[PDB]
Formats: C-alpha cells, structure tokens, sequence
C-alpha cells in the first residue's frame, strides 16, 4: 500500500551549536559528592549539530537525537545496513498505547510513513527473530542517545519542558539509561518515521566520538556538572 | 614468640607475632524472582505431531528453561543426551535452541542417532556425528494409533540420494528407480516415495507410534539468553558472611543503610573503587557492607631471664569478639585495642614497655 | 569382540590423582532412590568395549 510521493521532502539541512547537551550516565554505579573521570563515546561540547526542518543518514559509532516535539508527530525509527530482506533489520515504533520493537527481514518501500485513517510500511515480514513490547517512550524537548556495542543496543532518553523558541537551550541535564537489547546487528544507517496523514518536521542529529570527560556527583548521586578535557587548555 | 624470634631466650619487650581475623559463618546468594519460563508445555503436551519427514521445527530464545522437571519425568521411555550430561545442563547454556518434533516407529527410535543408518536416517531425517543435544522419545500407542489405522502419518521411503544433517525433504516427485521415464504416473520403475503408517491398537511393541523430540543447542556469538533458573536463598544481617549478590561476590557484614539510591543503580562505591552499598534484587532495599574485623596480635613479656608469664594485645579490635586465652584473667579495653593478662591500676609510673595512647605496662604480676 | 575391558561411566565425584576405585554399585542418576535396585535412572557404572 506504500507508494512514492510527489513533492520532495527536502528539509533544510542547517547547522547549529551543541553547547553542553548530550551527557548520559555511563554505568549503574552510585557515587556521592565526588569527581570521576571516564573515557567513553560522547558528543563534544560546542559541536556542530545538524538541523532538519526524510533522508537516510549514517549511524557511525552512535547517534544523538533531539526533537522539539509538539503533539507527538515523530513515531519511530528504522535501523539496518541493506534495508531489505537480505539482512536483519530493526524497527521501533511508539504508537498511541505502547512501544513495539521488532527484528526481522522486512521489505520496506522507498518512502516510509506510519499513516492514519497498524504497521503497513513493509510489504513482507519474514524470518522474525526478536519481538518486544513495553510502555511508551514519549512543546517538549525529547533527547535520545542510541549506541550499539558488541551485540548490545543501548537507548538513553530524557524529556524536558522548555519555553525557548528555536535552538537548544543553555543548561545541563544528564540522560538516564532507558532500554537495552541483547541482539547482535551491524547497523550502519537509520531512518526516521513520521505519521503524516495524506493531505515540516524539525529535529537535530549529532554524532559521537571517543574522549574523556570529568563528571561531578552531588550528595544524592545525580550528575550536575561536567568538563570536556579535550578542549581549551583551561579545561585540560 | 620464641618460634618467630628463632631463639630459646627472649629479652624484655613487646613483639608482633601474627594476625587475627573473624572467619565467615555461612554463605548467601540472591537473585531476581525468576520469570519468563520457556514454553516447553505446548511442545511436549501438543495435541498433534507432524510426520517424520515433515518434522516440526521450533526456535527457543529469550526465556528460562527448567530441565529438572523434564529429567525427573518417568513417562518418557528414552531420554538420551550425548553432548553434555543432563544433570549439568542446568548450569551451562547456549544462545538458542532448536526443537524437532515428530512421530516414528518403536523399532526406528535408534535410527535418529550419530553414526546410524536406516530408512528414516537416510530418507526422512539425518543427524550429524558431531551433533550435540538430547533426544526424548515416548510411546504414543494409546493416542496416535487408530483402530482404523493412523494413515495420516507417512514417511519417505524412496530417494536417489540421502539426507544431509538437519535437512528436511517434503518433495512429492514420483521416484524413478529405473531408467524408464514416467509422465507423473507410477509404473514398472516408478514408485511413490511416501508410505502411510498403519498403526493399530493391537500391533505390538516396536511398531507402535512413538513421539520423538530432539533438542539441539547452538552458541552463535550473540549473548546466551536461555538456561536454568538461578537458585536463591534468604539473607542474614550483623554477621560476617560471604555473599554473591547478582554475581557480585564479597565478604563482610551486612547492615541496614540510610543511603538513597537513584532508581536505576544497583550498587555504589565511595572512592578507590571499593563497593560499600548494594541493592538486593528481590526486596529492592539498600544494604551497607562493612569488612568484618581484623588486626595484629602482640605479646608483652618481662624477659625470659625473669619470668614466664606474658600478656596479649589485639590491635584495633573491640573487646567484644576476642575468640585458652579467651577469658583467662581480667580483660582491659584501651584506645589501642584490647589487652588480656595484665591488671589495670590507678597509679602512674615511668614507662617501661610502651603500649600506646599514653598507656604502657610493666612487671611487678604484669 | 572383546568384552573383558570395562571402564567407569558414572561417579559421584571426580577421582583423586593416583586413585583406584573398583566398587561396582548401581548409580542413582535421578532423584528417585534406587535403594540397591536397578531401574529408571539407575545404571551399572561399568561399560564394556
Ligand atoms: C498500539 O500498540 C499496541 C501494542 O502492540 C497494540 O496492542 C496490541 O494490538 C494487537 C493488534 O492485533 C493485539 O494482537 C495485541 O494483543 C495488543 N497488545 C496489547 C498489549 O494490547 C494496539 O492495538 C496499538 N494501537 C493502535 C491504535 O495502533
Ligand atoms: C533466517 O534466520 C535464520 C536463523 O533465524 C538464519 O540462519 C542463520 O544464518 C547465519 C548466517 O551465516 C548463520 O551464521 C547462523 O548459524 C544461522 N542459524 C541461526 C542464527 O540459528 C538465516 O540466515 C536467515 N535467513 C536470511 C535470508 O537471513
Ligand atoms: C537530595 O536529597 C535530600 C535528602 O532527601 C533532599 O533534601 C530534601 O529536600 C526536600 C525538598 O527539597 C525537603 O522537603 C526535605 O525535607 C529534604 N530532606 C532533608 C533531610 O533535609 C534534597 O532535596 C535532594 N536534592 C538536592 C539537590 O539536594
Ligand atoms: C503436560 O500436562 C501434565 C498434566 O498437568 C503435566 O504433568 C504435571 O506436572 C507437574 C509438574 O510438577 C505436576 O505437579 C503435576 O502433578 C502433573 N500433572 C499430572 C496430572 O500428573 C506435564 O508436566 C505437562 N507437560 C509439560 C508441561 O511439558
Ligand atoms: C519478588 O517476589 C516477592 C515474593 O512475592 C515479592 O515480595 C512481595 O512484596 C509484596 C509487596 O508488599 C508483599 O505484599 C508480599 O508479601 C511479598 N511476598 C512475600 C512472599 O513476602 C517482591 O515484591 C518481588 N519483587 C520483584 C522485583 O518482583
Ligand atoms: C564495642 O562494641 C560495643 C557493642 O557493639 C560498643 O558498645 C556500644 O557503644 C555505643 C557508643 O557508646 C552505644 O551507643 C551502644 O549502646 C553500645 N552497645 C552496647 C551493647 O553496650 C562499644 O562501644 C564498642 N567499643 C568501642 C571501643 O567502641
Ligand atoms: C558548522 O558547519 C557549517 C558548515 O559545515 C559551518 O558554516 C559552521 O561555521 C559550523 N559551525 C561551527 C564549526 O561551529
Ligand atoms: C556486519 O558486517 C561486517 C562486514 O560486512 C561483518 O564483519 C560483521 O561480522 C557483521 N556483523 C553482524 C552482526 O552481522
Ligand atoms: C638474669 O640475668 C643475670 C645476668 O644476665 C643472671 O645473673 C641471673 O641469674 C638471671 N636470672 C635468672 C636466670 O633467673
Ligand atoms: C581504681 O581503678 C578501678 C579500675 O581499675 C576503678 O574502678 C576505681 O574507681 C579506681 N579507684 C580509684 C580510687 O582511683
């Protein structure tokens, strides 16, 4: 039932500044009022993050995703390498009630969209291996971090109430771990899912690099401040 | 003291002989409540089983399987495990399981085995020599066999070649033994490869229908997800014991803590990477760990030349868990530890044999 | 065929170095006690060549 559209969804690929966003808890250890230095994959401070106002983008080591969501327009994500039945493909969709995660050799069309009048963006669903159902993920800022290391898919998330107009605010907010998948795939590209009825989508995408950070833990074990060591000499 | 000093005489002084530590009492292991059992019920209690050449294949992953109940069942005639012992299967585990279920003859139960040949072994299902797993076979004469003949069950009999391991053939092509061509009609040199089973209630043991399920385990590089439940036990407090909290092992005394973990951590460390707090996977409460006491022991003597009685000092040890020198004489508790053998007086003299914290001992008794 | 050569097949625990065991007793493989009677989950530990 999937057909190509007429107009090209050429969202303007602008650039903007990351500031101090994209910090997540690296493990499940409790620390109280202490400074801890750790080396891992992070988003560099004051980086160049791409802004879209639905192309295929590379995955690289990890992905930082941000949405200035108004009334839940974004719905899901697709992951894979060949994006067909030749190789395993991953699908995540947050519908009105639950979240569904599937790992199958789907047969996607050339333009995915959820549609409203559940899943009909794939002609076939063969050799399904992993299935998962859980509670929903989602004028709000929705921040997500996706990583894939040694057969494990890590998803971190955070929600923020913001009143600023366009760009990312100046502040600090650590990202808590959300979901782990014990599945081994070699994803290299990914795609975004919109439930656009047949009748304008702003989000931000950034990449990750390995580096060292310094984190401060308060009395209650919450990360309140961080320092990027690979920056101006004062930070070092 | 003499043995450590390697002499038969000792002069007046204080010497450090050995150490002392509290031994652990018992062990405790904790684990989550255990859920998501593997669905073995619908396989071994299935109403119907497919044919031998159309064996049902089932994938098992992401669940916990209890093989103890399967092993303890006495209703199964044959339970043969080759790769591993069934008793130890509950400990080790692999990444996925393949189940092949079908029905065969009673006399053909040993066809499906490594290094075995036969009609089924060469035309319906083949098992490799290096196969690892288990086979469970049990009689189904009372259910599968029919008074009118259970002709629904069939088996492959004719094929030019044999079957590869883990290979299924369901082809209905008219087998041509000879060189005479047949246009889909069986003739002198053409026969139907499939033959129907004729089970009857009064047939005899060996020809009766037998339900057979073969379980194979595979260990692809993806993490293992299916194997036995992790047994747990109760917990104790205020006693130096060794613990295995969700795979984190260590010894010490467990107490109730007032720390407030944030809802996703599992344990905490203060500094220098030493764990101090844990969370039990069942009650979901924060416990505090303290290393149970230890310290050195020292002896105070007035010299072998003078007398032969001594005093014993345990360094940095509370005078509550000392243990022939368990009770002995009057026992003194000092800021330097605990002391047994000497007597506390109210006077004050010059210091002969230093002890610590502003106090010392001498020989009068000591 | 030679059948004078037999080897152990089941044991309660592993053998110590330079240890010899010659006892031939039924093995209680299952939880059900054999009580010295061979039956289900009860086997002779010596197997021939
Ligand atoms: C939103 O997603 C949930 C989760 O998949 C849907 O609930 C399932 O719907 C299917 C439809 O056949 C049922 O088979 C499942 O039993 C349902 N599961 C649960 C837990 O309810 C739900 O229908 C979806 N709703 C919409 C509007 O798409
Ligand atoms: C369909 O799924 C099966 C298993 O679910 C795949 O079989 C695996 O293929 C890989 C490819 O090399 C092997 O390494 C594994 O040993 C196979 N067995 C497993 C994982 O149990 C099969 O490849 C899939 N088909 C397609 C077209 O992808
Ligand atoms: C850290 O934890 C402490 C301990 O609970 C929090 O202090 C409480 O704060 C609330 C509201 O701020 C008060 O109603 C309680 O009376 C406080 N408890 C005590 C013992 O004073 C504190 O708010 C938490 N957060 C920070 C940033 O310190
Ligand atoms: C098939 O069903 C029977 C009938 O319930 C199961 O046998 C039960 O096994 C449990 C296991 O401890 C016993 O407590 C029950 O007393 C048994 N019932 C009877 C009537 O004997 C059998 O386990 C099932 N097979 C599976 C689950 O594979
Ligand atoms: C694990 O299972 C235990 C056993 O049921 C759960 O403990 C129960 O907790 C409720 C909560 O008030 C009590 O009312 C019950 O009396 C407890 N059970 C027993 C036997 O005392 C525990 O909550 C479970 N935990 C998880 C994380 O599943
Ligand atoms: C040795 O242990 C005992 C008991 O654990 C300690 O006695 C406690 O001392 C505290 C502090 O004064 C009191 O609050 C408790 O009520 C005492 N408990 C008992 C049972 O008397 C004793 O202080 C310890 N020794 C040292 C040197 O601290
Ligand atoms: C981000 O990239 C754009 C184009 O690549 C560039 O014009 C802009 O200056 C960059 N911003 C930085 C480096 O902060
Ligand atoms: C992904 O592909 C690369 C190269 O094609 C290969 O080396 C790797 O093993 C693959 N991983 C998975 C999980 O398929
Ligand atoms: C102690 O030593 C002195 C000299 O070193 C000696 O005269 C005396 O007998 C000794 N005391 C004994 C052996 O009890
Ligand atoms: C003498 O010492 C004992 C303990 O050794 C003490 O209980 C007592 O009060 C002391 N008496 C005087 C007069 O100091």
């Amino acid at each position: 039932q999937c057909v190509n559209l007429r107009t090209r969804t050429q969202l303007p690929p602008a650039y903007t500044n990351s500031f101090t966003r994209g910090v997540y808890y690296p493990d499940k250890v409790f620390r109280s009022s202490v400074l801890h230095s750790t080396q891992d994959l992070f988003l560099p401070f004051f980086s160049n993050v791409t802004w879209f106002h639905n192309p295929v983008l590379p995955f690289n080591d990890g992905v930082y995703f941000a949405s200035t969501e108004k009334s839940n327009i974004i719905r899901g994500w697709i992951f894979g390498t060949t994006l067909d039945s030749k190789t395993q493909s991953l699908l995540i969709v947050n519908n009105a009630t639950n979240v569904v995660i599937k790992v199958c050799e789907f047969q996607f069309c050339n333009d995915p969209f959820l549609d409203v009048y559940e899943s009909g963006v794939y002609s076939s669903a063969n050799n399904c291996t992993f299935e998962y159902v859980s509670q929903p993920f989602l004028k709000n800022l929705r921040e997500f971090v996706f990583k894939n290391i040694d057969g494990y898919f890590k998803i971190y998330s955070k929600h923020t109430p913001i009143n600023l107009v366009r760009d990312l605010p100046q502040g600090f907010s650590a990202l808590e771990p959300l979901v782990d998948l014990p599945i081994g795939i070699n994803i290299t590209r990914f795609q975004t899912l919109l439930a656009l009825h047949r009748s304008a989508a702003a989000y931000y995408v950034g990449y990750l690099q390995p580096r060292t950070f310094l984190l401060k833990y308060n009395e209650n074990g919450t990360i309140t401040d961080a320092v990027d060591c690979a920056l101006d000499p004062l930070s070092e | 003291t003499k043995c450590t000093l390697k002499s038969f005489t000792v002069e007046k002084g204080i010497y450090q002989t050995s150490n002392f530590r509290v031994q652990p009492t018992e062990s405790i292991v904790r684990f989550p409540n255990i859920t998501n059992l593997c669905p073995f019920g619908e396989v071994f209690n299935a109403t119907r089983f497919a044919s031998v050449y159309a064996w049902n294949r089932k994938r098992i992953s992401n669940c916990v399987a209890d093989y103890s109940v399967l092993y303890n069942s006495a209703s199964f005639s044959t339970f043969k495990c080759y790769g591993v012992s069934p008793t130890k299967l509950n400990d080790l585990c692999f990444t996925n399981v393949y189940a092949d279920s079908f029905v065969i003859r009673g006399d053909e139960v040993r066809q499906i085995a490594p290094g075995q040949t036969g009609k089924i072994a060469d035309y319906n299902y083949k098992l490799p020599d290096d196969f690892t797993g288990c086979v469970i076979a049990w009689n189904s004469n009372n259910l599968d066999s029919k008074v009118g003949g259970n002709y629904n069950y069939r088996y492959r009999l004719f094929r030019k070649s044999n079957l590869k391991p883990f290979e299924r053939d369901i082809s209905t092509e008219i087998y041509q033994a000879g060189s005479k061509p047949c246009n889909g009609v069986e003739g002198f040199n053409c026969y139907f490869p499939l033959q129907s089973y004729g089970f009857q209630p009064t047939n005899g043991v060996g020809y009766q229908p037998y339900r057979v399920v073969v379980l194979s385990f595979e260990l692809l590089h993806a993490p293992a997800t299916v194997c036995g439940p992790k047994k747990s036990t109760n917990l104790v407090k205020n006693k130096c014991v060794n613990f295995n909290f969700n795979g984190l092992t260590g010894t010490g005394v467990l107490t109730e803590s007032n720390k407030k973990f944030l809802p996703f951590q599992q344990f905490g460390r203060d500094i220098a990477d030493t764990t101090d707090a844990v969370r039990d996977p069942q009650t979901l409460e924060i416990l505090d760990i303290t290393p149970c006491s230890f310290g050195g022991v020292s002896v105070i003597t007035p010299g072998t030349n003078t007398s032969n009685q001594v005093a014993v000092l345990y360094q940095g040890v509370n005078c509550t868990e000392v243990p022939v020198y368990s009770t002995g004489s009057n026992v003194f508790q000092t800021r330097a530890g605990c002391l047994i053998g000497a007597e506390h007086v109210n006077n004050s003299y010059e210091c002969d044999i230093p002890i610590g914290a502003g106090i010392c001992a001498s020989y009068q008794s000591i």
